[PDB]
């Protein structure tokens, strides 16, 4: 099938739920207390006492907040649909939808009686058993599902989510999570590039029952220079910072 | 910030059709049994299949060498029968079937709760002592002609368990009552059921009227803490909401969606509002043929050529059995027309029952309400199908007569509309937590200065100003209601250095470097009657200064459906 | 382009009032005394009941595979070249190939295009590449131009 | 997106031939000379004709119903995850849980997903969150470079 | 559906029903993906002074 590896087809992103990083083992980056929660991007939460909630969906206001930025520079003075040709394909806003539904409550029903898929017979008269075949029973009323509206309605809670596919979550290396230029002020500050430092990141996501992989692109400088001296002959140089590889005399 | 809690009433239905049996024909009823002149008569099926049939019910099984009968609860369910199509001979079926007691209604759209675990429902009833026990009692049939002789052997032949379900039905209604009188007899067997007319509900468009704008009693508060001098200043006339939907239509694109403010334009389908009418492409019949490929057969035997008479024919059988199946010339098979069907359907679904109320007349032998607002009375009207058929306006690109000073926003196909009610859920009940923004065009892009402020501002708990309703139903009669729990501001800033920020400060304190705004529809509004049936409207205006005008922009509005801005409560606003 | 139609369930009709193939019967109770004695029972119960045993009555149909199929030979069939139609029969005709009476009046076997040609393949008819695809009835302007004057 | 369908009418199919539970009847004519009686004619009238009494026989069908089952089954169903199915019976079936005719042979329920599903509500099954939803046939692109090559 | 699993030709088989098999498409992939070696330090492309 098609391998989201190669041609950029994802659809996991809604799984991931936070995320934590470290420098030197003892000095968090969002810095100097910048974020709503203390120490980490939180992307989702389940139970909320708070109202941390936004977009009608499960997602914390700030991971919008950070998104919207890295994006579009959208933020800091309201929230507004950003223009045609500065929202491609694989972008983020193109690509999210919140959903939310209602269903029956057991503990609160007085009447709740699970029933499996064995034992559930709408259109019970006209249409197989388990199985695309030949029609079989008789006419009768039925039993599924509980009806959810009219003036006999049950007991209900409420389940929100979003999908958000086709796209790479980001977060960018800058002070105010701006795009600023290609190379951002916090790049070049002496602190990150006048000595070294240890990384420890921490990712919490949602269990799946399959091996799988976490995909992690370090955004880096690679470039090449091409020089030709003479001719049919041609030399090139190649730079790739921070993550180097190369010879040194 | 609001968050709070929502109930939308029990006149939400936001789906088209039903979700019961929905494949049965609208006219076949349920197994029942009632009473005549006083003897009682049982009408019902029995696709099940069995063994034996003795006094304890009907054998399902062997365990060992003992028979294993069925559990009078939940045995013979109503969705197992044969699987296969030919027929052959069944002598010990079984069926389910209602008691007398319990009302009759079609199958299309019949529900009832389950009552146990396994699937099976049935009324429990109290026990002398205290326990829930099930009731259902047995009733065996034998062949007319066995009965007709002596008791010699007299088996029975089939098995029915008789129970009595909680029926009901919770989004259809009847379209044809045989008779007036009531309880069961022998004339309702006819009665036929039909869906509920579609309706959906949701918050607003940008959440229009949750905010209270160009009302001097409830006006809103903006000051500096210690000057208590109010900088929003409001006319009763400074239109705000329609100016902030200009401006969004003007600034940039509408047609996409944002879920934040609830960002929707309301719009109607290109194809309802003027009827493009082709007709069908029919040319070719689209018939249907008898599940086993034919069933007319005929008996016939096998004969084969003699010798030396130069025509004996004589019968021979042995190696063909003597009697086999033929069927002679074409096959049965019966016809339909598909896509007149379904233009007609779509004709009818969508146009003909949002006609005007002059033309609908009161049904027969049903109740009906009074208040022509209530949804009762909107959905209990009968329309003939003859004014808009697969036969209008052929060939013409036109719409209706009637049909065009009814609102065409006011519809099911309002994707905006829809659109806002799916994103609340499609529950009864909704615990809400929205965010709503800010519009006053003197503050909308204020950009404020260090110091201490007062900020206060009001909202309505009113039903019918803050949720649409695809139709009109007086909602604060259907019961809907909205209830507030908390509220929070929430502020973003920019991480501004400090002495850069101090210097913008200090630049911007200088008086020739104040801030200018302009609302963008920038117009004074009046409005005045028109009564019924009239052609002819005069207006004046006094003597006065006319210096920097600008033009002039009408429009034409109903009276029922414009709310009387000015005043906390309107109670004479029934519409929605 | 041609995927073929999505018909993996059966589409069955169903008898105007639910059941017609009923038989009559009679009630019968458990005669007390000697086991599986069984006696007439009439003092509550009418002595014709009528009850169907198995299943009830239907018909089958195909309904995607029957609309792809009125579509294809309506909109493609009819346009194709005068050479492969042939005239009818018993049916007066006139003889100028260019009136409507002899467009209207030729008869073309379905056969020629069903449900089943080039299956999978995105593919325009050889007969048709060399036929002006503007003289149709699906020319939006066409159509929108004829509107407009009237009906 | 889940919005029902629009069947406020019934969709019927007639006997191919019009009528065909039709009944015989003799011609009569009115006694003169008594105010009342008839008698036989057969001096124009064949004795014999048939006739139709009561409405016409016909069979019922919900037709947007089942096409909405139709797409909701073969679009969705099929490509639940492969732990909600059951093997058939009485076939024999491979075992490599990755061939063509293993994912093709196993059997689902459409009582799982029928046409009364989250009703009236925008929403996504959970089982169907985490199963890619690129692997399809209505993968427009997939599509266009499969019939790019060919049939 | 298969109403009984002996073999030849009996009275029960002629209970049997059919049913169509999925569709399948197959073909290349989007821009010729794979069809070159990149980033592979078994099989490096060379493009050089001759
Ligand atoms: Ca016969
Ligand atoms: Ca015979």
């Amino acid at each position: 099938g098609s391998i989201p590896y190669l041609d950029g087809t994802f659809y996991l992103n809604h799984t991931f739920k936070k995320v934590a990083i470290t420098f030197d083992s003892s000095v968090s980056w969002p810095g100097n207390d910048r974020l709503l929660t203390p120490n980490e991007f939180e992307i989702k939460r389940s139970v909320d006492g708070e109202g941390y909630n936004v977009a009608q969906c499960n997602m914390t206001k700030d991971w919008f907040l950070v998104q919207m930025l890295a994006n579009y520079n959208i933020g800091y003075q309201g929230f507004y649909i950003p223009e045609s040709y500065k929202d491609r394909m694989y972008s983020f806003f193109r690509n999210f939808q919140p959903m939310s539904r209602q269903v029956v409550d057991d503990t609160k029903y007085k009447d709740y009686q699970q029933v499996g898929i064995l034992h559930q017979h709408n259109n019970s008269g006209f249409v197989g058993y388990l199985a695309p075949t030949m029609r079989e029973g008789q006419a009768y009323p039925a039993n599924f599902p509980y009806p959810l509206i009219g003036k006999t309605a049950v007991d209900s809670i409420t389940q929100k989510k979003f999908l958000c596919d086709r796209t790479l979550w980001r977060i960018p290396f800058s002070s105010n999570f701006m795009s600023m230029g290609a190379l951002t002020d916090l790049g070049q500050n002496l602190l990150y590039a006048n000595s070294a430092h240890a990384l420890d990141m921490t990712f919490e996501v949602d269990p799946m029952d399959e091996p799988t992989l976490l995909y992690v692109l370090f955004e880096v400088f690679d470039v090449v220079r091409v020089h030709r001296p003479h001719r049919g002959v041609i030399e090139t140089v190649y730079l790739r910072t921070p993550f180097s590889a190369g010879n040194a005399t | 910030d609001i968050r709070g809690v929502l109930d939308r009433g029990p006149t939400f239905k936001p789906y088209s059709g039903t979700a019961y049996n929905a494949l049965a024909p609208k006219g076949a009823p349920n197994p029942c049994e009632w009473d005549e002149a006083q003897k009682t008569h049982v009408f019902g099926q029995a696709p099940y299949s069995g063994i034996n049939i003795t006094k304890e019910g009907i054998q399902i099984g062997v365990e060992g060498q003992t028979p294993k009968y069925a559990d009078k609860t939940f045995q013979p369910e109503p969705q197992i029968g044969e699987s296969q199509w030919y027929e052959t001979e069944i002598n010990h079926a079984a069926g389910r079937v209602l008691k007398k007691t319990t009302p009759m209604k079609p199958c299309y759209g019949s529900y009832a709760k389950p009552t146990n675990e396994n699937g099976g429902q049935g009324i429990l009833v109290k026990q002398q002592n205290g326990k829930l026990e099930s009731q259902v009692e047995m009733q065996f049939f034998s062949t007319t002609e066995a009965t007709a002789g002596n008791g010699d052997n007299l088996t029975p032949k089939v098995v029915l368990y008789s129970e009595d379900v909680d029926i009901e039905t919770p989004d259809t209604h009847i379209s044809y009552m045989p008779t007036i009188k009531e309880g069961n007899s022998r004339e309702l067997m006819g009665q036929q059921s039909m869906p509920n007319r579609p309706n959906y509900i949701a918050f607003r468009d940008n959440f229009i009227g949750l905010m209270y704008y160009n009302s001097t009693g409830n006006m809103g508060v903006l000051a500096g803490q210690a000057s208590q001098l109010n900088a929003v200043v409001d006319l009763q006339d400074r239109n705000t909401e329609l100016s902030y939907q200009l401006l969004l239509d003007s600034i940039g694109d509408r047609t996409r969606y944002f879920s934040m403010w609830n960002q929707a334009v309301d719009s109607y389908d290109p194809d309802v509002r003027i009827i493009e009418n082709h007709g069908t492409e029919d040319e070719l019949p689209n018939y249907c043929f008898p599940l086993g490929g034919v069933i007319n057969t005929e008996t016939l035997t096998k004969v084969k050529p003699k010798t030396g008479q130069e025509n004996g024919w004589e019968k021979d059988a042995t190696e063909f059995s003597d009697k086999n199946e033929i069927r002679v010339g074409n096959n049965f098979a019966m016809e339909i027309n598909l896509n007149a069907n379904l233009w007609r359907n779509f004709l009818y679904s969508n146009i003909a029952l949002y006609l005007p109320d002059k033309l609908k007349y009161s049904p027969s032998n049903v109740k009906i309400s009074d208040n022509p607002n209530t949804y009762d009375y909107m959905n209990k009207r009968v329309v003939a199908p003859g004014l808009v058929d697969c036969y209008i306006n052929l060939g013409a690109r036109w719409s209706l007569d009637y049909m065009d000073n009814v609102n065409p926003f006011n519809h099911h196909r309002n994707a905006g509309l829809r659109y806002r009610s799916m994103l609340l859920g499609n529950g009864r009940y909704v615990p809400f937590h929205i965010q709503v923004p800010q519009k006053f065009f003197a503050i909308k892009n204020l950009l404020l200065l260090p110091g201490s402020y007062t900020y206060e501002w009001n909202f309505r708990k009113d039903v019918n100003m803050v949720l649409q309703s695809s139709l009109g139903n007086d909602l604060r009669v259907d019961g809907a209601s909205i209830k507030f729990d908390s509220i929070c501001l929430y502020a973003t800033f920019f991480p501004m250095a400090h002495n850069t920020a101090s210097t913008l400060e200090a630049m911007l304190r200088n008086d020739t470097n104040d801030q200018s705004f302009n609302d963008y529809l920038s117009a004074a509004n009046m409005l005045y009657p028109i009564p019924a049936n009239a052609t002819n409207v005069p207006i004046s205006i006094p003597s006065r200064n006319w210096a920097a005008f600008r033009g002039w922009a009408f429009t034409r509005l109903k009276t029922k459906e414009t709310p009387s801005l000015g005043s906390g409560y309107d109670p004479y606003y029934t519409y929605s």
